[PDB]
């Protein structure tokens, strides 16, 4: 699911609302990213049968 | 092991009707079901022991040393709560509370129902401070809690008591609204019931940063509950909010009728003229962006020093954002107040919503023909 | 007794914490378990006990070990305001018992009763249905059921036995002073299997 990441991350937030019980116990998302080791990229890349899709650097990444 | 069968058994012999409550509790206890005599205690303090009989103190002591364990906790405040309610010496009463509260094993619900009535006590008496610190330690515990049930309704009824009789009608509006809103059903009278609805409607109209008119028309208790004094009432409301001056100088006798509108008229007069800029760009605006100045002057009909203070006003508590530009005389908004909860709030977003989907789509495939080279 | 996978089951209720069983309850069952554990243990020790919760929201405070220490510790403590909820503690049982730190084990569920049952006559038809046909009984010592109540638990345990390759039994301790910690008199030291 998605055209990037099927995850998500989550942190649980208590916000009152005024149409159910005041006070509700919900998910508010907080932002994921990525890392990864040195050794372990270059890992990464070696089960691909590619590099990458995109990594936001020259002319052609960029606008992809 | 026996405090409570000892007391019992004197008072058992003599008596009818009472007699027999003694008789079963006393089996109860010898044979050794404990739990069974916390089913029976709940109505023997509402039957004999001050309330057809007598030694309820002799009973107090009874049950709390022993029988905190034996008998449930939440039923060891319980039983004489009720007799804390009908007494008519709450000095008396208030030490009573202070000993039971119950911790004895795991979590209690015990410890709440002190709060709500050692507050009541104390507003009785006058101790106007005392009441609401109460309602302060009240509220904390139960609102930590996600959900409403039984002990959570008692909270909003000693909140709104102490807030309408010395005024506060910022104060009283949430614990109010909340308690309409989640529909509450206890044991609660119709005429406890009218109280609530009557005076939170009051109480926005005094109010700031209160836009939460709408809701309060939806919710059953103002809604299927009437009288003759209701029908000034529910014409304020709307005259307050959309800005009909004239409609609310007349349904004013209601007032009158509880005490948490008699504090002051200062806000009360901004508060009409507060709410026509924030609902009259919710309306006009939703992909436009200006009103003209000239509408708020139409529906504030007062002096014109006044306009540009009530204008200001409005942007600083958080019912408008935007600017006033008086060189062209229109009103900007770059938001204008989401409108609480309706059918209707969701209609208007959706249709506006479905018409932007259809750009993203179409300029999306566009873009993509050109720089195919550029892609890879 | 000899490759059993057992979730003991505690009831904490507001009904167990009584006189009952004298001193008080919390005390007596807590020597009860041990000499279930123990007795299972002392056949051939190769059988393992999980902990869970038969009551409200339920709890694994443990999974397969040996360990009497855990069953001794819960017990003890008991919230007031708690009730038993039987199926939610069959459903759970069930569950745990698949997922084994040594695996090889049938599955058997061995469960106290000290509280009358809190759920309809459809609801205990239900239960007994999917023990059958998982095969995963359940052995119950019931004084629970007698407080102010009728054994319901009776003709599941006729039922269940024979076809299951797992027993169960309907242990009768009277309400009152009987005992519940003198266990040896009345068998459930060790669960029997059917097959």
């Amino acid at each position: 699911k998605d055209l990037g990441l099927p995850t998500e991350a989550y942190i649980s937030v208590e916000e009152v609302h005024d149409d159910g019980t005041p006070t509700s116990k919900t998910f508010e998302h907080v932002t994921s990213e990525i890392g990864a080791e040195e050794a372990e990229e270059v890992g990464v890349e070696h089960l691909l049968r590619d590099i990458k899709d995109t990594t936001v650097g020259t002319l052609s990444q960029r606008i992809t | 092991m026996k405090d409570v069968p000892a007391f019992l058994q004197q008072s058992q012999s003599s008596g009818p009707g009472q007699a027999a409550v003694w008789h079963r509790l006393e089996e109860l206890y010898t044979k050794k079901l404990w739990h069974q005599l916390t089913l029976q205690v709940l109505d023997f303090v509402q039957d004999p022991c001050f309330a057809q009989g007598d030694g309820l103190i002799k009973l107090y002591e009874n049950f709390i040393s022993e029988f905190e364990h034996r008998v449930n906790p939440l039923s060891l405040v319980e039983i004489i709560l009720h007799v804390v309610r009908q007494m008519t010496d709450p000095n008396v009463a208030l030490t009573f509370l202070e000993k039971t509260r119950e911790k004895v094993k795991s979590s209690d619900e015990a410890v709440i129902l002190c709060k709500t009535a050692i507050g009541a006590l104390k507003l009785n008496i006058g101790d106007l401070q005392a009441t609401k610190e109460t309602i302060e330690d009240v509220e904390e515990m139960l609102n930590n809690l996600p959900g409403v049930t039984s002990v959570h309704s008692r909270f909003y009824d000693l909140s709104s008591k102490y807030y309408q009789t010395i005024g506060n009608h910022a104060s009283y509006y949430k614990d109010a609204l909340r308690f309409l809103g989640c529909v509450d059903i206890k044991d609660l009278p119709v005429s406890e019931q009218q109280e609530r609805a009557f005076t939170l409607g009051l109480a926005g109209l005094l109010g700031e940063g209160v836009f939460n008119f709408g809701e309060l028309l939806m919710h059953p208790v103002l809604e299927s509950l009437r009288n003759t004094d209701r029908q000034w009432l529910i014409d304020t409301l709307y005259a307050f909010n959309s800005g009909d001056v004239d409609r609310f100088q007349t349904l004013k006798s209601a007032w009158g009728q509880q005490p948490d509108l008699a504090a002051n008229e200062a806000q009360l007069l901004r508060k009409i003229q507060l709410l026509c800029l924030m609902e009259m760009t919710f309306t006009r605006p939703a992909n436009h962006r200006q009103l003209t100045f000239e509408e708020i002057a139409k529906s504030a009909k007062i002096t014109v020093n006044k306009v540009e203070l009530l204008v200001m006003k409005a942007l600083s508590v958080g019912l408008v954002r935007g600017s006033i530009d008086e060189v062209d005389k229109r009103v900007h908004m770059t938001w204008v107040q989401p409108r609480v909860l309706d059918l209707q709030q969701i209609k208007g977003m959706k249709d506006r919503l479905e018409l932007w989907c259809t750009d993203v789509k179409s300029m999306e495939l566009l873009v993509e023909h050109q720089a195919q080279d550029i892609l890879t | 007794m000899v490759l059993e996978s057992t979730m003991v089951c505690v009831d904490n209720s507001e009904y167990m914490r009584n006189g009952d069983f004298l001193p008080t309850r919390l005390q007596a069952q807590q020597d009860a378990v041990n000499i279930v554990c123990h007795s299972k243990t002392r056949s051939n020790p190769e059988n393992n006990v999980g902990l869970i919760t038969l009551a409200n929201d339920c709890e694994v405070l443990t999974t397969l070990t040996p360990d009497t220490g855990r069953i001794l510790s819960k017990l003890h403590t008991v919230q007031p305001k708690g009730k038993i909820t039987f199926c939610t503690g069959i459903r759970v049982a069930h569950l745990a018992l698949k997922h084994r730190q040594g695996k090889n084990h049938k599955m058997r569920i061995i469960a106290f009763v000290g509280s009358p049952v809190e759920d309809n006559e459809k609801d205990l038809v239900k239960l007994a249905k999917r023990l059958k046909k998982e095969k995963v009984n359940v052995d119950i010592i019931n004084f629970g059921e007698e407080e102010v109540n009728t054994e319901k638990l009776t003709a599941f345990v006729n039922t269940l036995n024979g076809k299951d390759g797992t027993g169960s039994h309907l242990v009768t301790v009277p309400p009152g002073p009987s005992l519940a910690d003198a266990l040896i008199s009345s068998p459930i030291l060790a669960g029997e299997g059917g097959a």
